[PDB]
């Protein structure tokens, strides 16, 4: 899972 | 950006008050809190001028490094006025008596309470808190030059904050040294809590929630 | 007494250079671990003697002198290495005849990681142009900051901090530049401290593997972790 | 033992 990058790249 | 405006930038980045909305249950409540706070920590970092101008590898690495020290720095500021109290959340206040209920915690609660007392004694200001929390993120192990410039501007902001207290030149330097020497104490606590959490995950005794699991695994 | 006098005291207090010969053979797991632990053990002895020569150190509780030294020893070893290694880029000057390239790290599982941090931190010290009198004050601050004896420790830590501030001001840079320099030096404390933790875990692991030797003092100081 | 002895007996 990649939720750090998901949240880093969106709002 | 004038150091004043950087600090307002940081003021404006502050994450909201988090609530856990109600032994095993203490630990379950700390992990569940850690997961919610990591969500808000990500938005917080994104709002530090220039953080989103760093490489995504840099952004990922600085948050993976620093997250527990940034959770703990926040805990100490929320705990500063409440000696004997670790103010995890409004619906989660713990003393070292509760700390006792789970092997390895009391040691951690003690380090956090000691360090907190050190900041209470120094009367840590809010604006000092904001600068050092950011410093913890930026100072954790081209984009290399952008990060040096970002860390150097938050360092600059903390020296200004201190300049504004009005104390003597000598006393500012001594105040700056005393706040910064406390960072290796946060990093000490951080190392201990991460060790305890890795051990807790390894045994599958608490739910190591999604964003939290990813963040622990990085270490 | 005065900051200058504290610095002059620390200067005199510097331990002597410990001599270790490189193994005749190219390095093995065993010969590299044997060389670095022999050196650590001999340096720990001189450390305790150096600590006793810090004004007010011996006025502390015996049990605080033990806790500070158990807490900081690896960090203090590592700051000494980085200062020995600062006039010799790429190299780690563990001893006059025990100079190691990041390369020879190869010879022990995981010690290449450690050598990198050590070279990276050393680099930042070289970029900051860390001075001798600064190094003296900073090494002292690492021992005193590694946390009525508690009232006396606080006062001793502020005296070395006062000394560093005095050294930096002797440079004549503006006040704002003194603050920045003091900040940049100190923010490295956490980096040294990281290198110490990884280094201690590593040593604890190598001891588990049967690789470590029998050294009373070093084993003693590692068991307080 | 050895740390305490070096601190006190030396
Ligand atoms: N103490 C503690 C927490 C981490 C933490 C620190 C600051 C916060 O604001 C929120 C949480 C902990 C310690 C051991 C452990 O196994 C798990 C956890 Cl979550
Ligand atoms: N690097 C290194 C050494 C420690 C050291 C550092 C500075 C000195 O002046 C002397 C020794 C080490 C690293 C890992 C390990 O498992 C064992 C050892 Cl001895």
């Amino acid at each position: 899972s990649h939720k750090l990058v998901q949240l880093l790249t969106t709002t | 950006l004038s150091p004043e405006q950087l600090v307002l930038t940081l003021l404006e980045a502050e994450p909201p008050h988090v609530l856990i909305s109600r032994e095993a249950s203490m630990m379950m409540s700390l992990t569940k809190l850690a997961d919610k706070e990591l969500v808000h920590m990500i938005s917080w970092a994104k709002k530090i001028p220039g953080f989103v101008e760093l490489s995504l590898f840099d952004q990922v690495r600085l948050l993976e490094s620093s997250w527990m020290e940034v959770l703990m720095m926040g805990l100490m500021w929320r705990s500063i006025d409440h000696p004997g109290k670790l103010i995890f959340a409004p619906d989660l206040v713990l003393d070292r008596d509760e700390g006792k209920s789970v092997e390895g915690i009391l040691e951690i609660f003690d380090m956090l309470l000691a360090t907190t007392s050190r900041f209470r004694e120094l009367k840590l200001q809010h604006k000092e808190y904001l600068c050092v929390k950011a410093m913890i993120l930026l100072n954790s192990s081209d984009s290399s030059r952008k990060l040096a410039h970002l860390l150097n501007a938050v360092t600059d902001a903390l020296v200004w904050v201190i300049a504004k207290s009005g104390i003597s030149s000598q006393q500012q330097s001594m105040r700056l040294a005393n706040l910064l020497m406390l960072l290796s104490h946060v990093r000490h606590a951080s190392n201990k809590g991460m060790e305890h959490l890795l051990n807790m995950k390894s045994k599958n005794v608490v739910p190591v929630y999604d964003l939290l699991l990813e963040m622990l695994n990085a270490h």
